């Protein structure tokens, strides 16, 4: 028994250390894969910020995002918040967005879209706009950073089936 | 901004209250009765008013405060009696000389006029600080010396100015930290919402026993510093003895006694009692009131006060846990708190689930209990605190069918359930050694193996004897003792000896008032070895009637072993028990032949 | 010291806007700034005045419970003048000696009480720090009470009793025999050995009212008692405020005049019934048995106005008789009284059927502060252990009787047979007591010892051996 | 006990060595497929599905 | 091909600042655009705290969002609630084995979010009754009292009924550490050909036990096969309803979309029922029997019946839903309904636990209805069924003869009963009594059972078939 207690302690502690080390290694592999995925997402975010800069091709993207937000909100008068750089673009595309919402949805053309003076944080939002109902109560977020945030959660399985392929299912 | 729109008792439905948050304090009426919202309906906000609502009229202003029900933590609350809302009762009596607590009495929860000595601690100017970081130390009592004042858990930033050593009242600016550009201004006290647990870095495993004194509690169903229990709340003994025992001897560096729903005369007893409990406490005989807040809350006081009484108590206990003090929080009669929840729901109108209790009773008890962990405080320097609930549960008419006890049983690791038969026999303490349990028997083995190696084996033997003999008694009371074998007679008789001399404990005499762990272990050894000697002797020829007659002296010795005055110290009490056990063994060896 | 602040006239808004009336509560509309608890002097079309009380204001509506019932009220002609203040009983030291109707009107031939102060009936919370623990025992004389359930001066201790049991006789006996075990002095003056009872008969049949009146007359207590009678034929919501009226007069008497008062509240089960009626006509969420959810608080406010106070020589003992229905303690009235009141005297039916008086059953009876009004320096030294021993052996005897019923007498050990003999002699000679016996606690303890001496000294195990060796063999 | 401690240390080192291969394979796969995953994510983010909610 | 490419579409989420009302754990919105019934929301507090909530009811343009993590702090003006477009759905992948998950699906350990293979819906779908197939082979649990003579078959859903304070919550850890197929024990071929896993699900466990589970699965090797879904007692109760659904969805994934078997554990389903009461009363539903909602049986079945083998897919979910006896009575709705849906019961008995036995399995009432499927020549040894039968019979004989030892004396018992007392002592102390960390292979446990039954002569083993005795009794 004098040897039995300490030797059982030795075997139990060796098994515990082996199990803990194995768990740490498995979590390390999983966390390394997650860090690689986060690096891919960070490259995607930088690419989105870069794509927002080319205004010539970004204007259709902004108009379509505003149209999608207005269609989802489905209200006849909406307030749109955008960065200071895109205020002129929104003002120029107001009529086109009104007409498109009058055609994308079978509603009448939008009564009035007002660009808010509370500009979005240019240091965080890389692009897009955050539409809001006439009372600024029911607001939809359509910023490119927030869209990528939604996508990074709604398309993890597609990312896996793209990068790795079917494993054992 | 606001205005009353309905009154129905504690429920006062204000209006124009748009913007108020749920559970937010909101002064009510021109008397500024203190109330909190519990339902928001557009403008309106149903407020429970914590007061005698009589006299309120529509149009009475209800001015928000924007802070949840907050307890004023900090030095000064160590020695003081508090009401459920943390009203200092003695301060109320002093400022308002009448014997009545005036409606809507402001009195700060902590004495502002007192000037506490203060030492600067560790952090210096320009040094970053975080929530829970100790930045000072105040000499509160001779028994809570170095009450380490600590930064509020949420706030953080870099220090820009820290006051030097000296004396400061409660409001004095002690520390001025800067976060972003807005530099918060910190004083010697800080509030905290009682409804949210005080955050900790990490909750460890409670593994050092809370020596509660009563023999059956420490031996059969041990409790642990940082655990949780249910003393039965019976009159005379059980609750009454355990409260004083854990107050005086349990080595809990701080204590909070929150008597929610306790009868007024019982509190008047407690208030005249705790100032007089230095009789046998360690150190240099200081009153334990220097070491215990108590949250007095008589039943007559309004419902919401009873509901928030144990929240205030447990937030104070969490505060004293965040300084590394092994605080214990004796929540007396939590069934009264559950009744308060029942009737506040009834006023509120929501559909009750069980016996009229609200459905969320289980979740509410879980939230109140799970703040009982032994945890490291949140900020540097690292320090290990531990709060341990002791929630008396008045059993009412029923035994365990009452939904409060049933919902509690799924949470508390330790449950010293009452035994009606032992109470009717006036067998104190009267806990039921068949339905009680302690999920802390196995975690404590780390402690037992170092100090008392045979303690778990002896406890298992004691339980086995008691259970086998209760089985046997359930038959002999129906048939008779004639047919019992000698081994059966020994099991039954040793069970009677145990139940009368080990489990039973006066709790009032100078001996056995607080049975320390070593004396309890030695008596466990004596009784178990007596049973083993009897069983081994009758395994040989000797019939048991003659053996009992011949070793009545040994039986009386092991029975009167309880009389050993624990103040003699382990050095000689253990010697007495060694002598007793040796004479026991030699007498049984003699009488075997 | 002057109360000259009262010389002001506040004209009272007089409505005619009774929206509707159902059950005992009228409902009012178009009120201008209603107060939550202000009473209302609503006048019926007959010209009579019924004193209501606002129950819950809401905007310009005010549900008003109406004392004296709602029969005869209407909508077209009922006028409800609002007094601006809550119910305030005119209180004085001259009320001592005359009989008040339930709602404070003096049914005695004398005039209205010439009050020197108006106390709110709801009182106010007594600062628990300012409260002082009641330790002076009162010798109620009932041996079943003084020995094993000792009432201490300031304690609350309801006499739980079945319907039809003689709880009234027990309460009258306790009034007749009340007195501290170690009084201040022998003389009536200086010692003040007379409790100035304040008795509140609420929902009692008129025979009980006559019994209490003539029993106070015979004893001479009627010169120092304020009988708040609210009989059976008296209204059913007036029972809400009769206990509050009695307790606020008791508070005036004990705390503000340093007098010693024993406040009986008879038939508080009827109070719970009245509360149920009001809170079931309010469409409230009901509690365990249809009773209001808030019964605990509005019974604590009745009970917890008892006990001594620091700096005042007065004290409010109170013994609220409680007609527990169907004779089960877990009924929500006795179950919610056992919570609030420290201890209870359980008047038990099957003991009464066997002819024992008083039919007090010890095991369910309790006094949660008996432990401090005993021992040395107050009553006999051995009181605390004798009480425990009597309780334990009574329980053992009852268990032995149950076994004897279930299983033949053979299975009973010698201890069980001795316990059966002890229980018989107990119920027949110690619990049993004449209606005027007045057993002082010392001769009660002597009887208890002459009873316990049935057992061998080795068998009185709950008695400390010192008390045994000192008292057992004295004989 | 000493052998168990030494084996625990050697097992930690061997586990790190084993997980190094898997981490290297993960980095290789990420470096191979990043140029395509980023392109797909950018196309999905920048191309909106302008459509009135069903129950229009 | 994989059709999961549909996940690349981005769906912007509306963010309503219109929380008109707040009531208990509910918040009530207005002017909402098509609010889906069951729909997770990220409710933002005024200070910026995100607080998940689940839509509980819709009416026109009003959605009664039920909020996790309490409700305190939710105002009417500044709080903004954002609708995620779909109901709650766990992200699943074949490599969550080894992740201790929180109640709401978020990994609570230091690891990262699961690289989801799929986002399976929580409630899943009922298993096609025609697509079930009968449980066939043993799923060894390492516990001697359970493996031999309360055996569990792949697909059976057998509970562990347990008293309030019994160590059932440690038997769960023991099973989760020691569970496994008998194929590796068979040693005739590769037993790891078809992998095994476990998906533990603790519900209502206090932190002193959740940390015990996490530590005891990390320290031992059981984590690399377990998906420990811990939610605490003070974690939001809606998460307590979610957790069993979470664990069963993970189990359905691992057992059908992949192929590995799984022995899912549901700890303390009584606490899950307690949380279901809160959900039911939140919807203002009237309480059914005992306070539990009348549809208790439906939402218990929709958990239990998500288990069993499947035609085609090789995997199989084995449930062992542990539940605490509310007051140690089978008649309680939760044990009654669980035994009414499950395939048996495995008691843990207070009486044995007070003797210090571990595990305190009470064999006499415990039974596995479809045990006979998992017992035979192919799986376990061929003598397993008769060993179980004989052990149960001799244990019953031992129990009643231990009852008679006190009635007819030890010497008057027949030699069968004397041998039965000896067998019962050795049984309860060596066979049922198992070290907390002692893994007993079913073959080894049967060897102990034989070493225990050879107390009796071959003739007294009437229950065992002679063809088995003639080759197993002597060895």
């Amino acid at each position: 028994g004098n040897f039995k207690s300490k030797l059982k302690k030795a075997m139990l502690s060796q098994q515990i250390t082996k199990s803990t080390i194995a768990n740490k290694m498995r979590l390390k592999v999983l966390s390394a894969r997650e860090q690689s995925l986060d690096g891919i997402f960070e490259e995607t975010k930088e690419k989105l910020s870069g794509i927002a800069n080319n205004r010539d091709e970004y204007k259709p993207i902004l108009q379509s995002l505003i149209v999608e937000a207005l269609l989802k909100l489905l209200e006849p008068k909406a307030i749109v918040k955008a960065l200071e750089r895109d205020v002129d673009l929104i003002e120029s595309m107001k009529d086109d967005i009104m007409r498109e919402y009058g055609e994308k949805a079978q509603r009448a053309p939008l009564e009035e879209i007002v660009i808010s003076n509370d500009y979005l944080n240019k240091d965080l939002v890389s692009g897009g706009v955050v539409v809001s109902n006439a009372s600024d109560k029911i607001e939809i977020n359509n910023t490119l950073e927030e869209r990528l945030k939604l996508l990074s959660e709604e398309a993890l399985p597609a990312i896996r089936l793209e990068l790795y392929g079917p494993s054992k299912t | 901004y606001g205005a009353i729109y309905s009154v129905s008792g504690p429920v006062v439905i204000a209006e124009n209250m748009i913007g108020c948050a749920m559970y937010e304090l909101v002064k009510v009426g021109h008397d500024n009765l203190v109330g909190e919202v519990i339902r928001i309906d557009g403008d309106k906000a149903t407020i429970q008013v914590y007061e005698e609502t009589a006299g309120l009229t529509v149009g009475d202003p209800v001015l928000r405060t924007g802070k949840p029900l907050s307890v004023e933590l900090g030095p000064g609350l160590m020695e003081t009696i508090y009401d459920g809302i943390q009203r200092p009762l003695k301060a109320i009596k002093e400022e308002s000389q009448s014997i009545y607590i005036p409606r809507g009495i402001d009195t700060p929860a902590l004495d502002r006029t007192i000037k506490w000595q203060f030492t600067p601690g560790k952090f210096q100017v320009g040094d970053h600080i975080s929530g829970g970081d100790i930045y000072g130390s105040v000499f509160e009592n001779s028994l809570i010396s170095s009450h380490k004042i600590l930064l509020p858990p949420r706030s953080r930033g870099t220090i820009t100015w820290i006051a030097p050593a000296g004396e400061y009242t409660l409001d004095e600016k002690i520390l001025e930290v800067e976060f972003d550009g807005k530099k918060s201004d910190f004083t010697l006290y800080h509030t905290w919402p009682v409804r949210v647990p005080r955050p900790v870095t990490e909750k460890l495993s409670a593994d050092y026993p809370l020596l509660t004194g009563q023999r059956v509690l420490d031996a059969l169903f041990p409790c642990v510093q940082g655990g949780t229990t249910c003393i039965p709340g019976a009159f005379g003994c059980g609750k009454t003895v355990i409260s004083q025992s854990l107050s005086k001897y349990s080595n809990s560096d701080a204590i909070i006694y929150v008597g929610c729903g306790e009868r007024g005369n019982e509190m008047a007893e407690v208030l005249m009692e705790f100032p007089e409990l230095y009789t046998e406490m360690s150190g240099t005989k200081e009153p334990i009131m220097k070491r215990t807040t108590l949250v007095a809350n008589t039943s007559n006081m309004p419902v919401a006060a009873r509901e928030a009484s144990i929240y205030t108590g447990i937030t104070l206990a969490e505060y004293f846990r965040d300084q590394g003090k092994n605080v214990s929080m004796i929540a007396d009669s939590s069934s009264r708190w559950a009744e308060a929840l029942r009737e506040i729901s009834g006023r509120l109108g929501e559909m009750p689930a069980d016996q009229g209790f609200p459905a969320y009773l289980g979740a509410k008890l879980a939230s109140f209990y799970e703040r009982a962990g032994k945890a490291v405080a949140l900020g540097s320097p690292d320090r290990t605190g531990s709060v341990s609930i002791v929630a008396a549960v008045s059993p009412a008419g029923g035994d365990f069918s009452d939904p409060v006890t049933t919902a509690t049983l799924g949470i508390t690791q330790v449950f010293w359930g009452l035994d009606k038969k032992l109470a009717q026999r006036k067998h104190f303490p009267s806990i039921n050694t068949s339905v009680s349990y302690s999920k802390y028997t196995n975690v404590l083995n780390k402690f037992y193996d170092s100090n008392y190696p045979e303690f778990p084996v002896l406890r298992d033997r004691m339980k086995e004897i008691l259970s086998n003999a209760e089985e046997l008694e359930q038959v002999v009371q129906l048939v008779g003792k004639s047919a019992l074998s000698d081994s059966d007679k020994i099991t039954l008789d040793v069970a009677t000896l145990i139940k009368e001399d080990f489990l039973q404990q006066n709790g009032y005499s100078t001996y056995d008032a607080f049975c320390p762990i070593w004396k309890t272990f030695d008596m466990m050894r004596a009784f178990i070895s007596y049973h083993d000697e009897a069983q081994k002797a009758v395994a040989n020829g000797a019939n048991w009637s003659k053996l009992a007659d011949s070793t009545g002296d040994v039986k009386h010795a092991v029975s009167s072993s309880k009389f050993f005055e624990p103040s003699r110290g382990e050095k000689e009490v253990h010697g007495e028990f060694e002598k007793l056990l040796s004479t026991m063994q030699e007498r049984f060896a003699e009488s075997t032949d | 010291k002057a109360v000259e602040q009262g010389f002001n006239v506040k004209p009272r808004l007089n409505y005619n806007t009774v929206s509707g009336v159902n059950g005992p509560l009228v409902i009012l509309e178009k009120v201008k700034f209603p107060r939550y608890n202000e009473i209302v002097n609503l006048t019926l079309p007959d010209g009579t005045v019924r004193q209501g009380q606002v129950l819950e204001i809401r905007g310009d509506r005010a549900i008003v419970q109406v004392f004296e019932g709602t029969s005869g009220i209407d909508v077209k002609k009922t006028t409800v003048e609002f007094t601006g203040e809550s119910l305030r009983i005119p209180v004085s030291e001259d009320m001592l000696g005359r009989i008040f109707d339930g709602s404070g009107r003096p049914i005695d031939n004398g005039p209205k009480v010439f009050a020197e102060d108006y106390l709110d009936i709801n009182g106010s919370p007594i600062n628990p720090y300012a409260r002082i623990y009641p330790e002076e025992m009162i010798s109620t004389g009932v041996s079943a009470i003084d020995t094993m359930n000792s009432i201490a001066r300031g304690q609350k201790i309801p006499i739980f009793s079945a319907s039809g049991l003689p709880h009234n006789e027990i309460a009258a006996q306790i009034c007749r025999q009340a007195g501290l075990v170690r009084p201040t002095k022998d003389v009536h003056d200086g010692h003040e050995e007379n409790f100035s009872i304040v008795f509140a008969a609420m929902g009692v049949n008129l025979e009980t009212a006559r019994f209490f009146k003539q029993d106070f007359e015979e004893n001479g207590s009627l010169e120092r008692t304020s009988l708040f009678l609210n009989l059976a034929n008296d209204p059913t919501i007036e029972r809400i405020i009769t206990p509050r009226l009695a307790l606020t007069t008791a508070e005036y008497l004990a705390y503000q005049t340093e007098r010693h008062v024993l406040t009986i509240l008879t038939d508080m089960s009827s109070y719970a019934d009245a509360l149920r009626e009001v809170s079931a006509a309010r469409e409230e969420v009901p509690g365990r048995r249809g009773y209001p959810g808030y019964m605990y608080t509005d019974l604590s406010t009745i009970y917890e106005r008892a006990g001594r106070v620091e700096g005042r020589n007065g004290s409010i003992t109170q013994i609220p008789i409680l007609t527990m229905p169907n004779d089960d303690i877990t009924h929500p009235i006795p179950d919610l009284t056992g919570y609030i009141t420290e201890g209870q005297i359980f008047v038990d039916r099957q003991l009464h059927n066997k002819g024992i008086y008083p039919p007090i059953n010890v095991l369910p009876s309790l006094s949660r502060l008996m432990k401090s009004a005993i021992g040395e320096g107050m009553t006999r030294k051995d009181h605390g252990d004798v009480s425990n021993q009597l309780y334990a052996k009574y329980a053992i005897g009852k268990d032995a009787a149950a076994m004897k019923a279930v299983v033949g007498e053979e299975a009973l050990s010698i201890e069980d047979k001795l316990s059966l003999e002890f229980l018989e002699k107990f119920e027949k000679t110690f619990i049993t007591q004449g209606a005027y016996e007045d057993r002082t606690v010392f001769e009660s303890l002597d009887q208890a010892w002459s009873l316990l001496r049935i057992y061998p000294k080795e068998m009185l195990n709950r008695i400390s051996p010192k008390i045994l060796d000192e008292f057992y063999d004295r004989a | 006990e000493q052998k168990n401690a030494g084996g625990v240390g050697e097992l930690e080192k061997k586990a790190e060595a084993g997980v190094q291969g898997e981490l290297a394979e993960i980095k290789k796969i990420a470096e191979k497929k990043k140029d395509d995953v980023v392109k797909i994510l950018i196309e999905t983010v920048i191309k909106p599905s302008a459509e009135v909610h069903i129950n229009a």
